[PDB]
């Protein structure tokens, strides 16, 4: 009876009402109209979102400190400091480790014309 | 381009008819090898044994040329239809330039003795 | 069944029915007529000259053109250059897959009858062999005045679609 | 691979220009028992391979000249 | 065991070009490429063969459509230099600042192209506005747009109007502003400046052993450049810096091309100071056409200008290759006289050719992105490559 | 039970009908950013043309790719057209004035920009060619790459409020707004407001140069409208939380000076008047922002991926981190921790 | 390119008209005969006018909408194929539409009622009005199609009607040559194989027995090309049957094995399966028949002195060869 619940069910029967629109307006629906071996990744794919969970993770787990922080007025600041102080570093593992350089083999040929 | 593509190789003449002998059977070995991937990639309506009795057919129109370098040249245009038809290179359409006379049975009045040649002066 | 009809060229409204359809059509038509987007097919010559409409001399997105060049959202097509023998396939593939109100238009002179490599070996003797084209732009560079008096012929023929009038079957 | 000759003997005889397919006995040669041809001799080791799905080398494709020299290899897999 | 390799673009992939382009990706990294051009090949040179020089002309506007007038500037050139003929002065200036408004022209679609390839969409249209305000000073003097039946073998077709030589100096002062404009938000620009920094190298050696010319071969380091190393056209008598690159990169590939609007309007600014009087054809009547004011009055007029429009003009036999700089590069010709008035052979030298060529020398192991900034730098239009 | 069901849909006609002017206005400006003229032949000032856009595109037909699974094509354009519309919500038009108020109004605010990624991630598995799974994957790495910093600055916001309704937000932010103190937040924000939108100085993921004509399924018809219209709902629904927690909500100045000035008791016009002039403010921040959006699209080029990932984790996010250590002992120098 | 279409190269007509066909027999050429085909925009028409304007005879083609009338442009030369429109109704367009034609068609059968024609309308008596016209002109090889179970007979109001237009071709410019092909089958045909290529529902009835012997399309386009311009086809009733007969369990299950799929089945029997095609004669597009209910209980009534297609040289092919092909795209 509120709006707020009618709200979040009036609009998929919005969606429903611009859904079947072109299943009744539409004609000719359909007419007649190599994969074999390889798939190809470096770890700058893969690795963004398995190591964004943390990241994301954090966030969450930081919300419920932002909500009582007058509360833990001079010391919730210090474990939460220490909690932040130990997620920085553990950033900075992977910036040094250059976990997310995606680095081309398309080297100049640095070694020179050493002949005879 | 240092580098070819992936069936590409270097072109070489080889000194002995028995030479160039081989290098033919190796390649009537690779067409008759690719041959279901052909029907496959290039969707084409028919079946598998058709494509190898013409792969067959048109190696028997040139088995009596007599010179060395006359089927060296033959080799190398059939080594490069090799290397289009094993890729995606050619396309659908332009595989089935070889079969003009499987896809459609010719039709009515085909011309056979003078008379039928002379009723269309020789169409 | 009358034994006269009035042709569909020559057809008026009568019925109120008619009135309806007419107006509803009107409405398909107008939208169709507005929103109007070609696909980039442009190869040669004759597509530079393409570009020169999207210039800011003579506009399209005022006319509502726009080149949403993914042929599964074009209205119609724009061939447009010369056409030759190792392209054609791929001409009628792109014909293929799209939606069907659809049209297609032959910018430029070697699209239509080959224009000057008609007597050439590997050219399609203009697109009228591949895909079936209802406007002809003339013009070897076909001026952007001339493609968009193309486009507003095109524009008067779906004026002239009636969509709606023909289920009514008349 | 015991009755391994009897489905070469199956594949061998689905062709055709072979006078007898009776004279397929396990000694056979492909140019002079057959009577077969130089391209009839990849054609019939083609078809083997491809009744097995193994594939194999060219040399090894090139020398088999009899169906006993396919038995022969015939237990590379 | 091959990459899942892809077709590039059947049909829009790069603007103005059919760009098929077979691509072996790894880590959306090339480890090599086979670009299939021949999509756009018309089979021209099997034609020119059974045409006179005459006719043959407009031929070559058709090649490399965003620059027309070098093509015809290039086979003028190479017929003028097969007939030992001499075009006058006047000819010689007025073909110069043709053939450098269209250097501007073909600079001022390539590099708003590349931008729209990378994203930037005003140079886009900010450029090609620029280019309807040039389409205009092609019609004034020749036929409609974009495909000028302009230079003849025996010179220049025709005069000016009257007052165009006034009007393009109007334009010629605005144009600084409007180019600078255009500068301002790509040279900087750190976007940029990311993409294209290092993208693409091109050694000096390497840009030998490809055959590669023009900007590029510029942009490598080698200051080579056929308007000044083996001149003609009055280039010597017109003052006129040249710009040189410093890194193989795209970037001075980049930055060449937006000094040579710079260049070349200094080239119309001492143009228009000093364009002389003169017959503005070949003082003969016997390689083109008399003025349509006295063969209606003269009988030794008419019978040149019959032959010249039936047989055409006969050419001493020979072969030359006569190769000028084109803004796309090098681009040459090579035909081969019967003796007769057909060319008994023409090979075209497209500029493109080779930078297609070229190509996956200079791609291996970028990615698909920058696969896109490397494409519309050595310009591939695909008018040129096939033909 | 009457008096809502009218409050819905006056809302709908309110931003449902303007997000199609949205995609009017856009290419108004791009003519005028790119000295041409916009659309003029449609309407009478050629307004109206998203009307001729619909209309048209709701009469094509519903070709389908063979490789797609047809009900997935179904679903995707449906929930990303439906998760940018529930977003409305907890907009503020004014005081308090909401769809529905609740008092965790930034948590509903994020978890539905959350579950935007959803869809495009969900999209072009249909149709599993290779190219357009891995556009895919290229497309959902960055969006949810940004979408961290997004959510990340939502709590450094709230580090001033320590309140979850979004209404309470704007009247803590009467005494000075926080895009003036916290001035390069705004252009972190910004950057990181497009990054979650397609929009192309870093939507390289529509390319159709490098895919086989794929920009992202080429899947159109009424399904064409539906991620067409999610996309420009995203845009000004971020440009709405770019409104409120970042810069003036909707707060002009005092103005009760003017208003003992002009009434003389409350009156339903002077309701009308109030809210008037607060969704103003609130239109007027939210109408230049949507063209700010427009104003960078057409200036830059678009990326490459590895620019985008670099972006994302070594040249934002680290200051990020700086943030998060500079604002909690800002607070803690003074006494200064809010209360709820 | 030869003329595989003509026995010869110079026909005079039966009205009497001189007709050479220059050139050699490819697009470019000409054959001289002058054809209208009526409804060419339906399935069998596409098909018709294609090899009809392969050998560059002059096709006038009479639509009746503009947008589905322009897909057979790309089968002819300039002046090969003809446009111009015509209502069944307005009978000057009728005589407009024949007046230089040598030979004339008209595949015009549509299977269920509009608001604005039904069975009697667009069989029988527009059959008659065309004809007439063509009594009027003397125009050369008139050919009339009609289906198969062409009776006199009630059950099935179509086929009551079919054989009515029967005899009123029969009737009028008597020598008129009558074609009954079998069902048909083709790449998207109207109702018997991308019916059965996609259904949420497949219901008919019977049990899925009614039997018959269809035709690729093709080969009926073929068959009535080599009609077309002989002798020795005047006046003569033409059974068209396919190879080998066939029952609707042995279709769909050919279908489906191909498909590898569960092709759904329902068969409810008749009462309640009228009154739902009842309801969608207010749809304007086009649905199943409330009238094709009466034909699933009907089958092939095969008349065996007529003439097939070893009367004109010609073996049409087996639906079994066929299967991978037309219903490949939705594997
Ligand atoms: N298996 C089968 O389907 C069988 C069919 N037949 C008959 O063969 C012929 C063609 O077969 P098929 O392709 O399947 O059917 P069609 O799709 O061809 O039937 C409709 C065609 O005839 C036209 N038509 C119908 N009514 C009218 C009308 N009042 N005015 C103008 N045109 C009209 C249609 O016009 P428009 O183009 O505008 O739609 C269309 O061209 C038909 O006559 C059919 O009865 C015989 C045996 C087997
Ligand atoms: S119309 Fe003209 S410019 Fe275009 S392809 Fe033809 S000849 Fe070339």
């Amino acid at each position: 009876m509120n709006t707020f619940i009618i709200f979040i069910i009036l609009i998929p029967i919005v969606g429903f009402a611009l859904l079947a629109v072109n299943i009744l307006l539409a004609v000719y629906k359909p007419y007649n109209e190599f994969n074999q071996t390889r798939l190809a990744f470096n770890a700058a794919f893969i690795l963004v979102a398995i190591l964004f969970l943390p990241f994301d993770l954090e966030i969450s787990t930081l919300l419920p400190y932002v909500m009582s922080i007058y509360l833990v007025s001079n010391y919730g600041f210090t474990i939460v400091l220490l909690f932040l102080l130990i997620l920085i570093i553990g950033f900075v593992y992977e910036i040094n480790t250059n976990a997310l350089k995606i680095n081309k083999h398309n080297k100049p040929n640095t070694d020179s014309l050493i002949y005879k | 381009a240092i580098i070819a593509t992936a069936f590409a190789e270097t072109v070489k003449f080889s000194g002995s008819k028995q030479e160039l002998q081989k290098r033919t059977l190796a390649l009537y070995r690779q067409f008759l090898r690719g041959a279901p991937t052909f029907a496959d990639l290039y969707e084409v309506q028919f079946s598998i044994p058709t494509i190898r009795t013409k792969i067959r057919q048109e190696f028997e129109r040139h088995r009596f040329v007599d010179d060395l370098s006359i089927q060296n040249v033959l080799y190398a245009k059939g080594h490069m239809e090799y290397q289009e038809c094993i890729n995606f290179w050619k396309q659908q359409a332009q595989f089935l330039k070889y079969f003009p006379e499987e896809d459609d049975i010719q039709g009515r009045h085909q011309p056979s003795n003078f008379v039928d040649k002379f009723l269309k002066n020789r169409a | 069944m009358p034994t006269d009809f009035p042709l569909p060229s020559q057809q008026k409204p009568n019925s109120a029915v008619d009135y309806t359809l007419t107006t509803l059509d009107a409405v398909a038509n107008w939208a169709r007529q507005g929103s109007f987007w070609p696909v980039t097919f442009g190869l040669a010559c004759c597509a530079v000259e393409m570009m020169h409409v999207s210039a800011p001399r003579y506009d399209q997105d005022r006319l509502g053109i726009i080149f949403r060049a993914s042929p599964r959202q074009s209205d119609i097509m724009i061939v447009a250059g010369t056409l030759t023998n190792k392209m054609a396939p791929v001409l009628r593939q792109v014909y293929d897959q799209m939606p069907e109100p659809r049209w297609v238009i032959s910018m430029g002179s070697c699209a239509n009858g080959g224009g000057y490599y008609h007597f050439s070996y590997s050219v399609v003797r203009g697109c009228d062999r591949i895909v079936p084209v209802d406007v002809y732009v003339p013009g070897c560079p076909p001026t952007s005045e001339a493609l968009m008096y193309g486009v507003f012929q095109l524009q008067r023929k779906m004026r002239n679609t009636k969509i709606t009038r023909m289920w009514y079957r008349k | 691979r015991p009755d391994a000759e009897k489905r070469i003997a199956a594949v061998l005889e689905s062709f055709d220009k072979i006078s007898n397919p009776a004279a397929i006995t396990p000694t056979a040669s492909f140019a002079k028992d057959l009577n077969l041809d130089s391209l009839d001799t990849v054609e019939v080791v083609v078809a083997i391979e491809e009744e097995f799905g193994i594939e194999i080398p060219d040399k090894e494709a090139d020398e088999i000249k009899s169906v006993n020299q396919a038995v022969e290899y015939i237990l590379a897999q | 065991i091959r990459a899942f390799t892809i077709n590039f673009g059947p049909q829009h992939p790069a603007a103005h070009g059919v760009l098929r382009l077979i691509l072996e990706l790894s880590g959306e990294e090339i480890i090599r490429s086979d670009p299939h051009v021949g999509l756009l090949h018309r089979g021209t040179e099997k034609l020119i063969e059974y045409k006179t020089y005459m006719q043959a002309l407009p031929y070559f506007d058709r090649l490399d459509y965003v620059s027309m007038m070098t093509n015809e500037q290039v086979f003028s050139l190479a017929v003028e230099k097969l007939l030992n003929v001499e075009v006058p002065l006047r000819g010689k200036y007025i073909r110069t600042m043709f053939g450098e408004i269209t250097r501007v022209l073909n600079h001022l679609m390539s590099v708003c192209s590349h931008a729209m390839d990378v994203g930037a969409l005003t140079p886009f249209l900010w450029g090609f506005e620029e280019r309807e305000k040039l389409m205009e000073f092609y019609e004034r003097v020749s036929g409609a747009r974009l495909h000028a039946a302009y230079v003849r073998p025996g010179g220049v077709s025709q005069d000016l109007p009257a007052g165009l030589l006034d009007d393009i100096y109007m334009w010629a002062t605005q144009f600084g502003d409007r180019l600078d404009e255009i500068e301002e938000l790509l040279t900087d620009n750190r976007i940029w400046k990311l993409r294209t920094v290092n993208i693409g190298t091109v050694t000096a050696q390497d840009a030998l052993n490809l055959g590669l010319s023009g900007p590029m071969l510029r942009g490598s380091g080698i200051p080579f450049d056929i308007r000044k190393n083996a001149p003609y056209d009055a280039y010597d008598k017109v003052d006129f810096d040249v710009p040189v690159g410093m890194n193989g990169d795209c970037y001075d590939r980049y930055l060449i091309r937006m000094a040579e609007f710079r260049q070349s309007l200094r080239i119309i600014e001492q143009c228009c100071n000093d364009m002389p009087a003169g017959a503005v054809k070949v003082e003969d009547f016997k390689i083109n056409s008399p003025p349509r004011n006295l063969m209606k009055e003269d009988m030794e007029a008419l019978i040149h200008h019959f032959l010249l429009y039936t047989k055409g003009y006969s050419v001493p036999p020979g072969e030359t290759y006569t190769a000028i700089e084109a803004p796309k590069g090098e681009m040459g010709v090579y035909v081969v006289s019967d003796g007769s008035e057909r060319p008994y052979k023409c090979k075209i030298r497209a500029p493109g050719f080779a930078h297609l060529g070229a190509f996956d020398h200079i791609a291996r192991g970028h990615f698909l992105p920058d696969a896109v900034a490397i494409i519309g730098t050595m310009d591939l239009v695909f008018g040129e490559v096939d033909r | 039970m009457i008096i809502n069901i009218v409050e819905i849909l006056i809302f709908l006609v309110c931003v449902l009908f303007s997000v199609a002017y949205l995609t009017v206005a856009e290419r108004k400006t791009l003519a005028y950013m790119q000295r041409r003229l916009g659309p003029n032949f449609v309407g009478y000032y050629g307004l109206l043309q998203a009307f001729a856009d619909a209309v048209k595109l709701l009469l094509k037909e519903i070709v389908l790719p063979k490789e797609s699974n047809y009900i997935i094509l179904v679903i995707s354009p449906l929930i990303t057209l439906i998760t940018a519309l529930i977003g409305w919500v907890v907009i503020p038009l004014g005081p308090g004035i909401t769809l529905g108020e609740l008092n965790l109004g930034i948590l509903f605010s994020l978890a539905i920009g959350s579950l935007g990624v959803f869809g495009s991630l969900l999209s072009g598995w249909s149709s599993n060619s290779k190219y357009s799974l891995l556009g895919s994957i290229r497309s959902t790495a960055q969006l949810i790459s940004y979408e961290l910093i997004l959510t990340s600055i939502f709590i450094i916001i709230i580090m001033f409020v320590s309140s979850l309704n979004i209404t309470t937000i704007i009247e803590t932010q009467r005494v000075v707004w926080y895009c003036i103190p916290l001035l390069p937040l705004l252009l972190i924000f910004f950057i990181a407001s497009v990054a979650e939108t397609a929009r192309p100085p870093f939507d390289l993921t529509e390319s159709e140069s490098e895919l086989v004509a794929g920009y992202f399924t080429e899947y159109s018809g009424s399904p064409f409208v539906f991620f067409f219209l999610a996309e420009y709902s995203n845009i000004i629904l971020i440009s709405a939380f770019n409104g409120y927690l970042l810069l003036g909500g909707y707060l002009s100045f005092n103005y009760s000076y003017l208003f003992n000035i002009l009434f003389n008791d409350y009156s339903y016009v002077s309701f009308l008047f109030e809210g008037l002039i607060n969704s103003s403010a609130y239109a007027i921040k939210l109408v230049f922002l949507m063209f700010s959006f427009i104003w960078v699209r057409a200036a830059f080029p678009r990326f490459t991926y590895d620019n985008l990932i670099n972006f994302c984790w070594i040249i934002l996010l680290p200051l990020l981190f700086g943030i998060f250590l500079i604002i909690p002992s800002t607070l803690y120098i003074f006494d200064s921790f809010p209360t709820l | 390119n030869s003329f595989e279409n003509l026995a010869q190269d110079v026909n005079i007509t039966r009205s009497g008209k001189t007709l050479i066909a220059k050139g050699t027999g490819g697009r470019s050429s000409r054959t001289g005969y002058t054809a209208t085909v009526f409804g060419a925009n339906g399935f069998l028409g596409s098909y018709l006018t294609a090899k009809l304007a392969k050998h560059g005879t002059t096709v006038v083609v009479p639509y009746r909408e503009e947008m589905a009338k322009r897909h057979l442009k790309v089968t002819g030369d300039l002046g090969v194929v003809n446009f111009l429109e015509m209502d069944l109704r307005n009978l000057e367009s009728i005589d407009e539409a024949v007046r230089h034609s040598d030979i004339v068609v008209n595949l015009i059968g549509r299977e269920y009622e509009t608001k604005n024609f039904n069975y009697y309308d667009v069989h029988v008596e527009g059959a008659r009005r065309i004809a007439e016209a063509v009594k009027k002109h003397n125009i050369a090889r008139y050919i009339h199609v009609s289906a198969f179970n062409a009776e006199i007979d009630s059950p099935s109001e179509f086929n009551h009607t079919k054989g009515l237009g029967e005899q009123v071709t029969k009737d009028i410019v008597p020598w008129a040559t009558i074609v009954r092909p079998a069902p048909m089958f083709g790449r998207e045909d109207k109702w018997f194989l991308d019916r059965m290529a996609r259904s949420p529902c497949l219901v008919s009835a019977n049990k899925f027995q009614e039997t018959s012997n269809p035709v690729h399309v093709i080969d009926v386009a073929a068959a009535l090309e080599r009609i077309c311009f002989d002798d020795s086809t005047v006046a003569q009733t033409f059974e068209l049957y396919g190879p080998q007969k066939f029952t609707q369990k042995q279709i769909i299950d050919m279908v489906s094995e191909t498909l590898r799929k569960e092709v759904r089945h329902i068969e409810l029997p008749k009462a309640l399966y009228q009154a739902y095609t009842k309801a969608t004669q207010a749809i304007w597009w086009p649905t199943y028949s409330p009238d094709q209910v009466e034909r699933q209980f009907l089958s092939q009534k095969i008349d065996p002195s007529a003439k097939t297609f070893n009367d004109l040289d010609l073996t049409p092919m087996e639906l079994p060869d066929l299967m991978f092909k037309l219903i490949r795209p939705y594997r």
